[PDB]
């Protein structure tokens, strides 16, 4: 992923505000709300069956931050995200069968949560410069090598 | 397929929206342009290098179809009938376009309505507009 | 959404399949675990077995949905409610899914009857697999 | 894209009996009648306005027939399809700005004309072969988005 310096410097102040513990379980919390099926990927997080059981669900939580963890690992490693997740994807597609067009959904929710919680600050600017993160971070999950 | 709920936080939403509702399709539709710049092919004779007049006064129009489709949420192939018309028929939108422009919106609501965009709506209204989307981008004349 | 001709087409279409419905339900079943192996997970009770009769009888009851589905191709979320259920609700399929057994059928479909698999039919049948599809993935009660 | 040497035999095979002239222009009429947007990008070859209209067009049938020889291509080197690929990349993606999926539903299209000019021949391991070597030509045309 290239980002100009303006948007780097952009994306890198706007994560360094990020509440993880806050901002990781809302970004899995919607995904398995806005795309329910995914909910079953998840089945031993145990209730999920209504929004208010997953956005207070402990094991939901507790892993959207593990989520934001392996996105700042992104942002930190811009230049080698297929290396830096080559694990990471094979986990996800060899062992937990999980469709690419799933990674996507969740790159557009976390950009959805960080234009809730930082309102106007998420600027028309700000938002282009995340989905060539996002992008960046889907396409090195999904790792549609040849 | 919308459930009763959905259409009910649609309608909700879109209420506490308001007069807004021209305002933040014009914001979609910006930030559809600057985040997904291939979608700027379909406006050539559009002022697109910035939130125009055009951009504006478009986003008004989108906003109002939209209005128009959350109210007849039930009869939308016959409401819309002649956006689908100018989508499908005329245009030949790319149906990747209507996911680029639905999240764009869905971003703008968010940043402006952060109590109001909880994790139902925002399901609720993915949902709506999917739907929206498959009715402009589907011939069925 | 699905235009008069398509309703046509699909009925028609259908029609000309006939009998061979289950067989065909079940070439469709058999071509998507094959070609798309990670399907078969949701199946894990199964005996997958190529020519396998649970697999077999499996393909007749989708074929019987696909029917029903034909018969009230205006009133679908309707006359497939049950079917939401399982497969919205209970079984949380990935709509992707959905995309795989629809082509595997089309294939099936062009193998079988190749002067009946016209464009048209083709194309017609397509809508109608995503419609069904959107339904049965869709939670709306 | 990885065959075994008993599905490229195979493949292969089945590939020689394709009627060049025609399997081409089928997979292309049906993309353009059975996924109508995919008409914008050929509005210089005049009426697409019905099935019979399409499939009907001298120019989609010569068209057809350069597809059918960048899978002939592709066939030919399924060890280096990015490469095979390079410049046809470069112009649907940066210069068409043609959407992957879009690659992948041609792709299907064409499996379905095969299985439709091949009947019982196009078995379910036939077509799993052919799966995966569509899919790997659809990657490959994509590579400019990786
Ligand atoms: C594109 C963004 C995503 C990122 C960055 C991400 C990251 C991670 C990480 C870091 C783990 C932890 C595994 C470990 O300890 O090494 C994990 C686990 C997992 N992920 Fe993802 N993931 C993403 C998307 C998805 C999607 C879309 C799904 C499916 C809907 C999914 C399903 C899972 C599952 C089922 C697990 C295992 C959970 C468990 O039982 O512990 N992930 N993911
Ligand atoms: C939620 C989805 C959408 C809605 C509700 C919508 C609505 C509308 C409306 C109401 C018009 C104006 C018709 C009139 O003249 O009165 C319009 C025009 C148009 N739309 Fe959309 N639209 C949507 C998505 C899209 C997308 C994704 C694209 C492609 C990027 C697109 C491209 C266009 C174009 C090119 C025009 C004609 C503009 C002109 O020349 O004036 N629309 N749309
Ligand atoms: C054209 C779309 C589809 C139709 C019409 C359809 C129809 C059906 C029907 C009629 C049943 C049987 C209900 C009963 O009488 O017990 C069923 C069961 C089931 N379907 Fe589907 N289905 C479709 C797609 C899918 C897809 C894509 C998957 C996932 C790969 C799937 C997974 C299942 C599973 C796991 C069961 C339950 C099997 C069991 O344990 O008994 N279906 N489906
Ligand atoms: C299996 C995937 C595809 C292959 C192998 C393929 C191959 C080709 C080839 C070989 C050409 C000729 C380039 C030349 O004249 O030198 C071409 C042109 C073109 N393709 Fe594709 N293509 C594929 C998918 C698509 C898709 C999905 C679209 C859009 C819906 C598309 C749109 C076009 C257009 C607009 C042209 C230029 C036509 C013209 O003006 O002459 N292609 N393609
Ligand atoms: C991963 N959630
Ligand atoms: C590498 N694509
Ligand atoms: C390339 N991975
Ligand atoms: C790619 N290496
Ligand atoms: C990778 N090239
Ligand atoms: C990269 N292959
Ligand atoms: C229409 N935008
Ligand atoms: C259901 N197969
Ligand atoms: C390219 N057809
Ligand atoms: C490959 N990057
Ligand atoms: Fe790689
Ligand atoms: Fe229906
Ligand atoms: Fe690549």
């Amino acid at each position: 992923v290239h980002l100009t310096p303006e948007e780097k410097t952009a994306v890198n102040a706007l994560w360094g505000k990020v509440n993880v513990d806050a901002v990781g379980g809302e970004a899995l919390g919607r995904l398995l709300v806005v795309y329910p099926w995914t909910q079953r990927f998840f089945e031993s997080f145990g209730d999920l069956s209504s929004p208010d059981a997953v956005m207070g669900n402990p094991k939901v939580k507790a892993h959207g931050k593990k989520v934001l963890g392996a996105f700042s690992d992104g942002l930190a490693h811009l230049d080698n995200l297929k290396g830096t997740f080559s694990q990471l994807s094979e986990l996800h597609c060899d062992k937990l069968h999980v469709d690419p067009e799933n990674f996507r959904l969740l790159g557009n929710v976390l950009v959805c949560v960080l234009a809730r919680n930082f309102g106007k600050e998420f600027t028309p600017q700000m938002q282009a410069a995340y989905q060539k993160v996002v992008a960046g971070v889907a396409n090195a999950l999904a790792h549609k090598y040849h | 397929v919308l459930s009763p709920a959905d259409k009910t936080n649609v309608k909700a939403a879109w209420g506490k929206v308001g007069a807004h509702a021209g305002e933040y399709g014009a914001e979609a539709l910006e930030r559809m342009f600057l985040s997904f710049p291939t979608t700027k092919t379909y406006f050539p004779h559009f002022d697109l290098s910035h939130g125009s007049a055009q951009v504006k006064g478009h986003g008004k129009k989108v906003a109002d179809a939209l209005t128009n489709a959350v109210a007849h949420v039930d009869d939308m192939p016959n409401a819309l009938s002649a956006l689908s018309d100018l989508h499908a028929h005329k245009l030949r939108v790319d149906p990747v376009n209507f996911k680029l422009l639905s999240h764009c919106l869905l971003v703008t609501l968010a940043a402006h309505l952060p109590a109001e965009f909880t994790p139902a709506v925002h399901a609720s209204l993915d949902k709506f507009l999917a739907s929206v989307s498959t009715v402009l981008t589907s011939k069925y004349r």
